[PDB]
């Protein structure tokens, strides 16, 4: 079921997809007790509880330190760094105007998750060809 | 102007014969220049639309 809230691309570094949010609160636990900035909260009193910023203020206007913990600790694409959007895979480049029907057609036809998930694992495996992950030490502060 | 039958073959060197054989390909390249540029454009479009990287990933992984 689609959540009645909009995606917040206000922040130049990360986005929030409410329709993909699973209210795990990993981001909320990180911002308050790990980063200890206390921007991220979840309004449970609402009909559809969602991850809020301050008093449901857009991320750019909010007290966001922009550390990026929330995106590190999120388990799915709900909290994601904007640098990956339409860049990670091969089929991800497709415009959302054509990719959204592409998804609806897939749901209608599919039988079980087992089969389509296996196909997705193949795109994920093909991703090793183009994406490289290299360990580095930050050239900013002496931390 | 006596009667003779011996024949002496000309010295087509290793690189000489090579340059003639290469010119053979270079001629068919010119003869099909039209289709060559057309295919290259099409191929550039396949990379443009991720078709080529999609296949590269497929074989690489
Ligand atoms: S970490 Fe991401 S997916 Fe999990 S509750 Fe927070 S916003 Fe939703
Ligand atoms: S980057 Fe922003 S949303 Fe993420 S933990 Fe830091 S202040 Fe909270």
């Amino acid at each position: 079921d689609h959540k009645p809230y909009h995606k917040d691309e206000s922040h130049p570094f990360y986005r929030y997809d409410p329709d993909q949010c699973i209210l795990c609160g990993r981001c909320v636990e990180a911002c308050q007790d790990v980063q200890v900035t206390e921007t991220l909260t979840i309004d449970w009193e609402r009909k559809r509880p969602r991850v809020i910023w301050d008093n449901d203020v857009p991320i750019n206007e909010s007290s966001c330190v922009s550390c990026g913990h929330c995106s590190t600790v999120c388990p799915c694409n709900a909290m994601m760094e904007k640098g990956m959007e339409g860049e990670a895979g091969y089929l991800t480049g497709i415009n959302n105007e054509t990719l959204r029907p592409m998804i609806e057609i897939t749901k209608g036809v599919e039988t079980g998750y087992g089969s389509i998930l296996a196909i997705s694992d193949m795109e994920s495996a093909m991703r090793d060809e183009r994406i490289k992950k290299t360990k580095t030490v930050c050239t900013y502060c002496g931390v | 102007a006596k009667a003779i039958k011996r024949i002496q073959k000309i010295e087509v060197t290793e690189e000489d014969q090579r340059k003639r054989d290469l010119r053979e390909i270079e001629d068919a390249l010119i003869d099909h220049k039209e289709a060559i540029l057309e295919t290259l454009h099409m191929l550039g479009h396949m990379n443009e639309r991720g078709v080529l990287p999609l296949l590269r990933g497929l074989f690489g992984q």
